[PDB]
RNA sequence: AAGUCUGGGCUAAGUGGUAAAGGAUGUGGCGCCGCGAAGACAGCCAGGAGGUUGGCUUAGAAGCAGCCAUCCUUUAAAGAG
């Protein structure tokens, strides 16, 4: 019979265990902890990787309740520039590039999650995460 | 002496683009609920005038020196200025009134306003649109 | 207590007193206590 | 460390401290400059401490100009024996400095880099030393 | 170095003579021999330790301060998952680093963790461990 | 960048007596004059720290005169460093032999890639008319890697203003860094 | 033996009446920039947030081992800390 709580999560793809953090701030749910193995992996198993957020809370009478995100900026832009890496030192080596308008649609993914609600500005915010990765912009 | 002048500019002209500016005490709000209660005025109040929060200092050398009709509802406290006219707004003080008497205790407190270009009122302008 | 020629603020707590003809550094984190000595 | 390559003559008398830096008194290669506030012959050993402190303090790092060049070979007559039987043997070289001098400069480096080096090369040395950044009076030498 | 066994090597085989009447069987021996106490002489030689492949079992309350015992014994970890829960911890430490391990291993886990370790491989023991072992 | 400074003439003071109080003694000169002069040095300071041998300084003698100089030498008291006195060269329409700022455009190659520019010349030697000092002359250091340099025989130069010195001279490079890596050994 | 002589200033250690690198909110006097009634400095009341675990690197380095980069966003503000 344990309190009513608002657990924040971060878990990738796949590895779905009730081991930590899935286990003691879980405990307090009486969570169907495996329920999370077959009500994840039916929204990424299309997909297959991408970690993909998560708000677990629980009532009164002990059942979990989840919802998630959409998969980080960083990986988005992974599998249009042709890549499994980053670029190791960002900087002088590009390992990839993206036109104005593939980072606008990668932008498009990420439109319901933001601080703005815009497209000029949310493209920019992915043209800075590309250079925080070192793929140059195709413009 | 200093950035504090390009910032009487700014309240100029976001005030010389208006004549129904109000204000609230936008004090404990988070930032999750921040950048709700502030695109809430931002889809009620048009364009993205929500608060133009901005120094009490300042913003009565603004309403003073455009005359503004002096808006001394108590520019005292956490202040932050309420551009109902850079926006579209009427009884969406309604807008502001539910996200703060509710969302918190007392959340988007409201102070001082003056419609078309006359001095509103306390509660007589948080019961324009109650 | 550190007790030298050279007494000296070791962290940003750290504080530089003088007393009773002495100058001390007293500080939040006991290694950083130095007396000049 | 330095020394000559070679020499006309291997020792020489001792000479005199008296006055101010004959020259070498402004900064001429780096923005920042290590001045002697006093007469001393600085040693090599010690012009390489400087050196290396300050390279270890960049780490990489700048340039650090050498200025003084130990060039008076120091006598020394060995432990225990007594005045006479001719002069001593020459045990290392130094560099005869009088106040005003600059030692070593430093360029292409941060400011707070550059005095924190300089600090740290002072310590390294027998004599006080402002450190001092290049001026209007220095390019007008 | 000091006289411990040579591995990990390639012996390659060429040139000779021989001798219908001096030569031997015995005396092709010695002159392997004498060939191979030079070639592991003249070819900069090094001293390889053992290291244990090792498991760690602890409440994970304990976890860091195991880890960080590890580490501090010249120890490579390679990672964690659960058991018992209970945690696991895998490394590589030196063996030369594990002796009367169980009772550090104790105190560091109020007498509630546990390990197992094994010979997995050896590698070049550290220049400044190499260098006093030669006496 | 057109300075002023106010200019006293002395006649048998002491270059101490003076220096004493503040003052600075100096001498202005040219072909056809030449006069002792003192200025107050925390004035001559502000001024010279901008000004140097660079910028016109315009001295204002207490008969109300205006002459627009260039400061020539500055001779430092070695022990102190610090000023003893100043030469002050009176302009005139010829044209004139002096010194002009360089200011070093970009970032090169061998910066940017572990090291180090070294600036040898700051400003440069310079034949000019007096009514058009450059206040300036940009070089761009952008395609210098480690080992490479620059001499005169680059440099722009604007109109006109022809170079005062050998352009065999050379006048930045870069070199490398101060390695602790480099250190043992 | 002769002034508890006169006027201005400093010093609080009996310094004066034993010494150096160096170390220090000791005390006074200068000088230079800086912020400040468009409200500074001190305390104290809010906020201090997104894209995002930034990319890379170990098994993990999620702002804070460390190697690169240090943009963008809502913003009064808020660093890839
Ligand atoms: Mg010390
Ligand atoms: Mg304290
Ligand atoms: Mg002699
Ligand atoms: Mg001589
Ligand atoms: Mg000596
Ligand atoms: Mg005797
Ligand atoms: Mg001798
Ligand atoms: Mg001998
Ligand atoms: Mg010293
Ligand atoms: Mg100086
Ligand atoms: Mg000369
Ligand atoms: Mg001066
Ligand atoms: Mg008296
Ligand atoms: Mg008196
Ligand atoms: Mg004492
Ligand atoms: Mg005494
Ligand atoms: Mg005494
Ligand atoms: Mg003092
Ligand atoms: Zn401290």
């Amino acid at each position: 019979k344990k309190v009513v709580a608002v657990v924040k999560l971060q878990l990738p793809a796949g590895k779905a265990t009730p081991a930590p953090p899935v286990g003691p701030a879980l405990g307090q749910h009486g969570a169907n902890i495996m329920e999370f193995v077959k009500a994840f992996n039916a929204a990424t198993a299309n997909m297959g990787d991408a970690i993909v957020p998560v708000e677990i809370t629980i009532y009164a009478d002990r059942s979990f309740t989840f919802v998630t995100k959409t998969p980080p900026a960083s990986y988005l832009i992974r599998k249009a520039a042709g890549l499994e890496k980053g670029a190791h030192k960002p900087g002088r080596e590009k390992v990839g590039r993206i036109t104005w308008e593939q980072v606008l649609e990668i932008a498009k993914q990420k439109m319901p999650d933001l601080n703005t609600t815009d497209l000029e500005a949310a493209a920019r915010m992915i043209a800075g995460s590309a250079r925080s990765m070192g793929v140059e912009v195709v413009g | 002496k200093r950035n504090v002048e390009l910032l009487a500019t700014l309240k100029e002209n976001l005030e010389r683009a208006q004549g129904s500016f109000f204000l609230v005490n936008y004090q404990g709000l988070p930032a999750k609920e921040t950048h709700a209660l502030r695109q809430a005025l931002k889809q009620n109040g048009a364009r993205l005038f929500v608060a133009k929060n901005t120094l009490i200092r300042l913003a009565l050398k603004e309403l003073g020196l455009p005359e503004l009709d002096g808006l001394q509802g108590p520019s005292a406290v956490v202040f932050y200025e309420d551009p109902v006219a850079a926006a579209k707004t009427l009884v969406q003080f309604a807008k502001s009134n539910p996200k703060g008497i509710p969302q918190v205790k007392s959340g988007l407190l409201q102070g001082q306003i003056l419609t078309a270009k006359d001095v509103e009122a306390l509660a007589e302008l948080p019961t324009m649109d109650e | 207590m550190k007790v030298r020629a050279s007494v000296k603020r070791i962290c940003d707590k750290c504080k530089v007193i003088r007393r009773h003809g002495r100058v001390y550094v007293i500080c939040e984190n006991p290694k950083h206590k130095q007396r000049q000595g | 460390m330095l020394m000559p390559r070679r020499m006309k003559y291997r020792k020489q008398q001792r000479g005199r401290l008296k006055g101010a830096t004959k020259g070498g008194d402004y900064v001429a290669f780096g923005d920042y400059g290590l001045v002697a506030l006093e007469p001393a012959w600085i040693t090599a050993q010690q012009i390489e401490a400087a050196r290396v402190a300050m390279v270890r303090h960049f780490r990489r790092g700048g340039k650090i100009f050498i200025r003084i060049f130990p060039d008076k070979p120091y006598t020394k007559k060995p432990l225990e024996v007594r005045m006479g039987k001719g002069k001593g043997n020459v045990e290392g070289y130094v560099a005869v400095v009088k106040p005003g001098r600059v030692m070593f400069e430093v360029a292409g480096v941060t400011e707070e880099q550059a005095m924190e080096a300089l600090r740290i090369a002072g310590h390294k040395l027998p004599i006080k030393t402002k450190i001092v950044r290049r001026d209007a009076y220095d390019e007008a030498q | 170095l000091i006289g411990f066994p040579v591995v990990d090597i390639k012996v390659t085989l060429y040139d000779g003579s021989y001798h219908e009447v001096d030569s031997s069987e015995m005396a092709f021996k010695i002159a392997g021999s004498m060939a191979i106490k030079e070639a592991v002489q003249k070819g900069d030689p090094v001293i390889l330790e053992p290291i244990m492949r090792v498991e760690v079992t602890t409440p994970e309350e304990y976890m860091g301060d195991v880890i960080g015992d590890l580490n501090a014994r010249r120890g490579q970890i390679l990672g964690m998952e659960p058991r018992g829960n209970a945690q696991v911890i895998r490394a590589f430490v030196p063996l030369a680093e594990m002796f009367g391990y169980a009772t550090d291993l104790r105190s560091k886990t109020q007498g509630r963790g546990s390990f197992v370790m094994f010979f997995d491989h050896y590698q070049e023991v550290p220049k400044q461990v190499q260098e006093k072992l030669i006496k | 960048m057109e300075y002023r400074l106010k200019a006293y003439y002395r006649e048998g003071e002491k270059p101490s007596a003076l220096r004493r109080a503040g003052k600075l003694p100096g001498v202005m000169y040219n072909r056809h004059l030449n006069r002792k002069v003192y200025v107050d040095l925390v004035e001559f300071d502000k001024v010279f720290r901008q000004a140097s041998i660079h910028h016109v300084i315009v001295l204002e003698l207490p008969d109300g005169q205006s002459l627009p100089t260039l400061v020539r030498q500055v001779n430092l008291d070695k022990r102190r460093r610090r000023p003893e006195h100043v030469d002050f060269f009176v302009l005139s329409d010829e044209p004139v032999e002096m010194y002009v700022p360089l200011r070093f455009v970009g970032t090169p190659a061998g910066v940017r890639a572990g090291g180090v520019l070294q600036e040898i010349h700051r400003d440069i030697l310079v034949k000019v008319s007096p009514r058009n000092i450059p206040e300036f002359i940009e070089v761009d250091v952008s395609g210098l890697e480690i080992g490479d340099s620059l001499h005169a025989s680059d440099l722009k130069l604007p109109p006109g203003v022809e170079l005062a010195v050998s352009p065999e001279e050379t006048i930045a490079a870069v070199v490398p860094p101060e390695d602790v890596e480099k250190l043992a050994e």
